[PDB]
């Protein structure tokens, strides 16, 4: 096999680029866990509607 | 549980190396590279294998290790890793990480190289050997491992910190991103429960790096023993009956007032990249950005449960 | 740490200078353990430990470096007596009344 | 290179001393770290009127 | 002394060295041969040149010890080698100049 040279190239702001657009990733993450926890909770008040 | 810092087995900067050229506590081996601040572990060089350890051996039921390090490797793959020991001996030279194999503790390994295939690494990875299991390196020891979580570790902009805590026979990592300048922005990815060490052992680290080149440098290592709240002993009278103890700070509060009124008039009287400060502008931007938005995970958290009770009420 | 090594106030003017370079001559002992406290913080926490103590003791100020158990047997002893509420850290409550 | 240093890893003909790393492909002369100074001298003095 | 001929002619050694890179091993290779893949083999720099440098890794490989030889014993090693074979004074060998001795 092997590994190329482009790997080892970078420069100063293309990864400071990118680990800002890691942090990005996990609001992302934050976001589809907040959305999940809404819509549960959409989930159980519209049925503790019908309930009560 | 009640902290209790061991100086005898941590060591920290700015003043981490003597003069003589050795850390204190702690033996060098190796390709480990200790500088008055940091510890070059393992250099940015082929197959380079480094191991510094506790001098004395630990005694201590329960504990907690706080490590800040740093690992930089100029390209995105990087070989080899780092491992963090509690094993009973001092396995200061051999293959694993650059430290012996059939180690009689446990071992915390910070694996860059995905040699299993399966796109696991950057990842860590809890192993516990009582000195019988081979660690095979080919599958990233992904047999033997007792847990592990899949987190990015290399070239991160502030020093990626780790906290081990063994409590009650159970061993939790708690992880700061590196993402943030926060210390103790510490985060869950791993944990093993019932966990069994020998009590009596040292503590250690090594640090291995392959064809591909990672500087592994540790800036600081912390050692907390841990005793439980209801265990340590609050023993009264010992405080001089704590009022000379108010008489005496509000003195040197005020004296660390004057104090920071005395230096501001010479750093000025006798005297920042434009960039990298917007850069970490930008970085702390994203902080806050998560901050607030985990704030907004409380309030809605919260709003759920005042909702399961006033529900519940009505 | 006895009294008198750290009422060296001519080492603490070698310590302070370029921080603050005012000549004050009428330095209390009490007035310098407190430097003494500040100069050695080196973690900014305002609580030493005997990390930085080591530091304060073994210096960079020729004199022989002593020995690693003599220094665990000092750093040993100021710890057991010094402070009280076994924080493993010497404090303003600690230092200055001990 | 490929093998700059020997089996006691040091430098025929150059004498080291400092800060400088000597390895098979290359010398780390100063690391990435705070004061380091590194250098490494030719061990035999060389009399050339014109050279590159 | 210079590099004895008897040395080219380790053919184990040839396998000890030609191990790795090439998966078929054959023992009946005339000193010719052996002596083309030793003289490229340590041309590790790929020129076809062989210099002081690459030569004296030839000389002491780590063939796992062994105590080490003299730097100047190698210095009048190379420099009896380069007086006797390397006719074109390039500071480089060729493998006609090899093939000299
Ligand atoms: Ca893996
Ligand atoms: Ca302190
Ligand atoms: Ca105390
Ligand atoms: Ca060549
Ligand atoms: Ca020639
Ligand atoms: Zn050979």
């Amino acid at each position: 096999q092997g590994q190329p040279a482009e790997e080892i190239f970078e420069s100063v702001g293309d990864r400071e680029l990118r680990q800002v657009f890691e942090g990005q990733n996990r609001i992302h993450l934050e976001i589809k866990q907040l959305n999940r926890q809404l819509d549960m909770i959409l989930d159980e008040q519209r049925r503790y509607v019908s309930s009560l | 549980p009640h902290r209790r810092f061991e100086y005898k087995y941590s060591f920290k900067g700015p003043h981490l190396v003597q003069s003589d050229g050795t850390v204190p506590f702690w033996a060098h081996a190796g390709n480990a590279i200790p500088s008055s601040d940091q510890i070059r572990v393992a250099p940015s060089l082929k197959s380079q294998r480094g191991s510094v350890w506790t001098k004395t051996k630990a005694a201590f039921e329960n504990w907690e290790v706080e490590v800040t390090f740093r690992v930089t490797g100029r390209g995105r793959i990087g070989a080899d890793g780092l491992a963090i020991w509690y094993a009973e001996n001092q396995g200061l030279e051999g293959p694993v990480f650059g430290s012996a194999d059939l180690w009689n503790g446990v071992g915390i390994f910070f694996d860059s190289f995905d040699n299993d295939g399966k796109k696991n690494n950057p990842a860590i990875v809890i192993i516990g050997n009582n000195g019988q299991i081979h660690y095979d390196h080919q599958n990233d020891g992904a047999s033997q491992a007792l847990a592990s979580c899949q987190r990015d570790f290399r070239n991160k902009p502030y020093p990626v910190r780790a906290k081990i805590t063994y409590y009650q026979n159970t061993l939790t990592v708690m992880i700061n991103n590196g993402f943030t300048p926060d210390k103790n922005d510490y985060e869950f990815c791993a944990k093993v429960e019932n966990m069994i060490i020998p009590a009596q052992g040292h503590f250690g680290i090594s640090a291995a790096t392959g064809g591909l080149a990672d500087d592994h440098d540790v800036l600081s290592f912390l050692t907390f023993q841990l005793t439980e709240p209801g265990k340590e002993p609050p023993t009264p009278d010992k405080e001089i009956s704590e009022k000379e103890k108010e008489k005496y700070q509000e003195e040197f509060e005020h004296f660390q007032q004057e104090l920071d009124k005395k230096k501001e008039e010479f750093q000025k009287g006798h005297p920042e990249s434009v960039g990298d400060r917007e850069l970490r502008q930008v970085f702390e931007g994203q902080n806050r950005i998560h901050l607030e938005i985990k704030q907004l995970n409380r309030q809605l958290d919260m709003i759920l449960d005042e909702q399961r009770r006033y529900v519940s009420s009505l | 740490l006895d009294k008198n090594t750290v009422h060296d106030q001519e080492h603490i003017m070698e310590h302070l200078e370029g921080v603050i370079n005012k000549p004050e001559a009428e330095m209390s002992p009490q007035e310098l353990q407190l430097h003494y406290f500040k100069m050695h913080d080196y973690d900014g926490n305002n609580l030493l430990d005997g990390l930085e103590l080591s530091t304060a003791i073994t210096h960079v100020h020729q004199a022989p470096l002593m020995s690693e158990d003599e220094l665990i047997n000092i750093i040993d002893g100021v710890l057991r007596d010094d402070d009280k509420n076994n924080d493993g850290y010497i404090d303003y409550a600690e230092f200055a009344k001990s």
